[PDB]
């Protein structure tokens, strides 16, 4: 029968973030949370994949002292045509023998290729991405770790503690209604649907599975004339869209998508997007607590900062002198949002000194940081860094 | 309990009735029941078990064969019919493998023999031995060959835009065919480089395994066409005189009597002279590759069969570099960074606000380039390197 | 060149189909064998048919004999084509190599045959009169075990020449009016090797004056002339013309119209 305790931190991954427990008759809490990844996973659909074309050229027939007929068969892109005046020279002489009525029937027609396995492209169609995230928690000075979906309908029970995550700020994903993968790499991509594959194109020839046995393709395929004298089957035809894609795609999510998301395949997911916030509900059990009389309180302290330096970093190095009641646990917070401190938690006995670290972005930094029961003051000057430009948040 | 049929009976397709040694015993007879079953789904088991022969043994090379087709380009300009001949060139592999396909077959001899140091081409009627040492492939420089089996070929070329195959017959006398190909494999990453580096990064990539399990693909082949040749026709002076030379011979002949006729022994047609007549052998004993450079056997009429081929395509991985430590400098919300690449680097960078605006550009030369630093945040990806972070202070 | 063969004379209607069938197979040229195929040899070899084929020979390099088993004891000159010696040398004389030789050559450049038989004897014991019949097949007796010369010599250029590749042919197409001596008659037409359609008559008469079109590889090389002039009568001849192989032959036509 513990309290709920309900925070707002920014969706970013990296940046500690502290709030202070606040339990009536109880002694102050300063919680340390940082987020470590937050996933999207979009739910999936599959249109069709794509791949590199085989076009199949049967051996022509040539038939002799006579005239073939086409028969247009059901094959994808069927390309039939009989051709008049040849004298097919093979090197043992003529495979004709009379001089006029010869004809070459060639055939030809498009398929998968055996690559189409390994080597291949799948357009999906994705909406109503489901979110799940991961955060660090420094609770009784410990680093646990929780992971839930971040929606807010799923708590997580870690050692009597429950925890709950969500809903996201944010219903935003960098995949689009209709997207493509290769292997690697997220595309966003309004691909053509089933049955409207163009020349050239993304896409040229289409299957629902690599494995189902009819395919979708026209890639413009023409019998040209068999020079004379001469056994060949020539042709004209777009090459494939896939190769001409794979020279002609770009960078991927990976490299474009805003708010510095993080692409991965298998499953289509995006890590580490920082967009909107999260909120977090923490119910702390009721036995962790300890009321003010068994709590240590410390008394008479003074501060001291003998140097300091505004960053984005902890700057600043400053020290306690205290009397606290007894040794024990006791908490350390920052009152102030413009001033943060590294530490939350030290340990507190009799008279003695601590040694913590603080955090501004300004010159001359005045602020009250309390101890576990009672407030003082901490005053000093702030020298500017040597870094203009930092690799951290 | 699958099940092959003849022409009225049904039975096992592992068990043919012409078990064991089913070639052997009847060539004809055995092809005619591979043909009839070809789109059943026990024919590779039927191929499996009616072409071994032990006193596993299943050569399937005992039933194909080397011929002669079309080549544009056999050096010095003319075509030819060479027995070297291409048909088909794949690079679908993604680290450039080219699987090249040609009209002889390697690491068979003429009695169907496996031997790698020999292959077997055709001269005029009969196959024949030659040095496979003497086997080359080039572009612009020879290619590193990596597997030879049966009609196919595994290449390394380097970057070119013909490719020319050819080795040297019995007689040492070259032969060679040339075909256009615009051969400039695909970049893997973000690098442009030329030979695997020490550290690097590894990136998945295609290439064709220099195994020779068949397995997956294949291929068709069918009966060869009645093969003419002009030596076959002998002047007895007043007639026209014929040899078979332990072959079958189909004649045709413009003149009275029985002017046309297959005939297995030596036979002369009265009344007549050489070139009116005109005459091939017929050869159902063996297969070829259903070549678009080749003819269809007219009077059989759509009999193929299918064998497996070897050096399937299989995704590993391909190392890259990654590219050297720029020198980084520092200033008010800008990064001067100073690339020095050895070769031709792709360099990156997003803001992590809701415009990215992603600018990428390959880096050919050493260039310094100055980026700004929004407080957003922005996101550098140089080469293969994991992507740098800065931000503003 | 001048070596007239057969003259004929046609009569067509006025602006009807005129054709003048100049048809030779020994033109036909459609694309180099690269000097591998050009010129081919081979010996044959009865018991008493069935003939059979002992080794073949082509314009490049070593031979290939047929039978595995006689390998190594048959040897041609290796440097025939060279100096023209197609003689067959039999080391060890089996009694198994009784029987008629042949000859036979080809040359698919120029369509050529020229052949001859020699008749072999194995004799048990010494020689047994050997050599004879010049007038018809020569038979030589030989001794078992003893070596054989069968000769098979032929010295002209078309055989013994490692040279031009595979293509030079002219064909012309000359009109004579009525009554010209022929000694200035009108050129009409030329037809190259690699192609050159050289039209030389006035614009509007080459346009329907056209020998077929692809007609250098069925060796079928009739004139076209769709409609037919009273005015277009006269002596055409198919002047035709293939050095290094002796083709200076010549057809004429004789075309009338009423
Ligand atoms: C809790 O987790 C944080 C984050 O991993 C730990 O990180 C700190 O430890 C280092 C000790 O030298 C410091 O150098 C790091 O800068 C600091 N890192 C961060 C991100 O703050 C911390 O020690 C852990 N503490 C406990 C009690 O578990
Ligand atoms: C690798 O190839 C197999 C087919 O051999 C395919 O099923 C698999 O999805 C491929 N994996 C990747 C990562 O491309």
């Amino acid at each position: 029968g513990s309290y709920e305790h309900v925070t707002v931190i920014p969706n970013t991954v990296g940046v500690p973030y502290k709030t202070l427990v606040n339990r009536p008759g109880y002694s102050p809490m300063v919680l340390e949370m940082e987020l470590l990844s937050v996933t999207l996973e979009p739910t999936l659909s599959l249109d069709y994949i794509t791949c590199e074309y085989k076009t199949v050229i049967p051996s022509p027939y040539v038939k002799c002292c006579g005239t073939a007929e086409c028969k247009d068969k059901n094959l994808p892109d069927y390309s039939c045509k009989v051709f008049t005046g040849v004298y097919p020279f093979m090197w043992g002489g003529a495979y004709c023998f009379c001089d006029a009525e010869n004809t070459q029937l060639s055939e030809a027609h498009v398929e998968k290729s055996e690559s189409c396995k390994t080597e291949f492209a799948s357009a999906y169609r994705a909406h109503t991405a489901s979110a799940s995230a991961k955060l660090r928690v420094l609770y009784q000075g410990n680093n646990i770790t929780v992971t839930a979906y971040a929606n807010g309908d799923h708590a997580v029970t870690v050692k009597d503690a429950k925890f709950i995550v969500g809903p996201m700020s944010s219903a935003w994903t960098p995949f689009d209604n209709k997207i493509v993968v290769y292997k690697g790499d997220v595309y966003n991509m309004d691909y053509p649907p089933f049955g409207a594959g163009r020349p050239g194109q993304f896409g040229d020839i289409q299957s629902r599975t690599p494995e189902s046995k009819d395919v979708y393709a026209n890639t413009q395929l023409v019998l040209q004339r068999p020079a004379a004298g001469t056994v060949h089957v020539p042709y004209s035809q777009a090459p494939s869209g896939f190769k001409y894609w794979l020279k002609e795609r770009g960078a991927s999510l990976q490299h474009t998508a805003p708010f510095g998301c993080q692409i991965a395949t298998n499953p289509v997911r995006a890590v580490n997007c920082a967009v909107g916030n999260m909120p977090i509900s923490i119910d702390i059990p009721e036995a962790a607590f300890t009321r003010v009389v068994d709590a240590p309180s410390l008394t008479d302290m003074s501060c001291e900062v003998p140097a300091c330096t505004h960053s984005s970093d902890f700057g600043g190095v400053a020290i306690i002198k205290y009397a606290a009641s007894k040794k024990g646990k006791c908490a350390v917070h920052s009152m102030t949002n413009a001033v943060t401190i590294r530490e939350a938690e030290i340990e507190v006995e009799g008279n003695s000194q601590l040694q913590i670290s603080f955090s501004t972005a300004l010159a001359s930094a005045e602020f009250r940081v309390q101890v576990c029961s009672t407030q003082v003051h901490c005053a000093a000057e702030c020298h500017p860094p040597k870094d203009h430009i930092v690799n951290y948040p | 309990p699958v099940m092959c049929l003849l022409a009225n009976t049904t039975f096992p397709c592992s068990q043919p009735p012409c078990t064991p040694c089913c070639y052997e015993k009847e060539p004809e007879e055995t092809l005619r029941m591979l043909e009839d079953n070809v789109m059943r789904p026990g024919y590779y088991q039927l191929l499996q078990a009616s072409l071994t022969c032990s006193p596993d043994n299943f050569n399937v090379y005992k039933a194909t064969r080397p011929y002669l087709a079309h080549c544009p380009d056999c050096g010095e300009g003319h075509s030819c019919h060479s027995p070297v001949a291409l048909e088909r060139i794949r690079n679908e592999a993604t680290d450039g493998t080219l699987k090249i396909q040609v009209s002889l077959q390697i690491g068979i001899k003429t009695d169907d023999s496996h031997d790698w140091t020999k292959l077997r081409y055709m001269d005029n009627h009969m196959p024949a031995d030659a040095e496979r040492a003497g086997l080359f492939v080039r572009t612009s420089a020879p290619c590193t060959i990596t597997g030879t089996m049966g009609h196919f070929i595994l290449a390394r070329c380097p970057k070119g835009e013909t490719l020319t195959v050819g080795f040297t017959d019995s007689r040492k006398i070259s032969h060679s065919c040339t075909h256009p190909f615009h051969h400039d494999p695909p970049v893997i990453g973000r690098e442009k480089f030329h030979s695997r580096p020490q550290h690097g990064k590894e990136l998945p990539c295609s290439t064709y395994v220099q195994s020779t399990a068949a397995t997956t693909e294949e291929i068709e082949v069918h009966m060869p066409p009645d093969t003419p040749d002009r030596t076959l026709m002998s002047q007895q002076s007043g007639n026209v005189k014929i040899t078979v030379n332990g072959q079958t011979v189909r004649y045709k002949c413009n003149c009275g009597g029985s002017n046309e006729g297959l005939t297995t022994t030596d036979k002369v047609i009265n009344n007549c002279k050489v070139d009116q007549c005109h005459a091939a052998v017929t050869n159902h004993k063996k297969w070829q590759y259903n070549s678009p450079l080749v003819p269809r056997n007219a009077e059989l009429g759509d009999r193929k069969g299918k064998i497996h081929i070897p050096f399937p395509l299989a995704n590993v991985t391909c190392r890259v570099p990654k590219a050297r430590n720029p020198t980084v400098t520092y200033g008010k919300n800008q990064v001067i960074m100073l690339l020095y690449p050895d070769h031709p680097t792709l360099l990156s960078y997003r803001n992590m606000g809701e415009e990215p605006n992603y600018q990428e550009e390959w880096v050919m030369h050493k260039k310094e380039v100055v980026l700004t630093v929004p407080t957003e945040g922005l996101e550098v990806t140089w080469g293969n390197n994991e992507p740098y972070k800065y931000w503003p202070q | 060149g001048s070596s007239v063969v057969s003259e004929s004379a046609v009569s067509w209607e006025a602006g009807a189909r005129a054709v003048l069938r100049c048809q030779s197979p020994r033109m036909v040229w459609t694309q180099d064998r690269l000097h591998d195929r050009q010129r081919v040899l081979h010996w044959d070899l009865r018991g008493p048919g069935p003939a059979r084929r002992l080794l073949d020979l082509y314009s490049a390099g070593e031979q290939r004999v047929y039978e595995a088993r006689d390998r190594g004891r048959l040897e041609l000159s290796a440097s025939a084509f060279d100096d023209g010696n197609f003689s067959l040398l039999i080391r060890a004389v089996e009694e198994t190599d009784a029987g008629l030789y042949t000859c036979n050559l080809h040359h698919h450049y120029c369509h050529l045959y020229e052949s001859l038989a020699v008749r072999l004897e194995v004799t048990d014991g010494p020689p047994a009169t050997p050599a004879y019949w010049d007038g018809e097949k020569e038979v030589l007796a030989v001794a078992r075990g003893a070596p054989a010369l069968l000769t098979c010599v032929n010295r002209g250029h078309v055989w013994t020449d490692r040279h031009v590749e595979e293509a030079q042919q002219v064909v012309h197409w000359d009109r004579q009016p009525p009554g010209v001596p022929h000694d200035r008659a009108d050129r009409l037409l030329d037809l190259y090797a690699s192609g050159e359609r050289r039209a030389y008559g006035p614009l509007f008469l080459r346009d329907r004056v056209a020998v077929g079109a692809d007609a250098f590889e069925r060796g079928d090389f009739s004139l076209r002339i769709e409609p037919l002039e009273v005015a277009d009568e006269g002596t055409y001849s198919c002047h035709l013309h293939h050095h290094y192989c002796g083709l200076h032959e010549r057809r004429v036509f004789h075309l009338t119209v009423a």
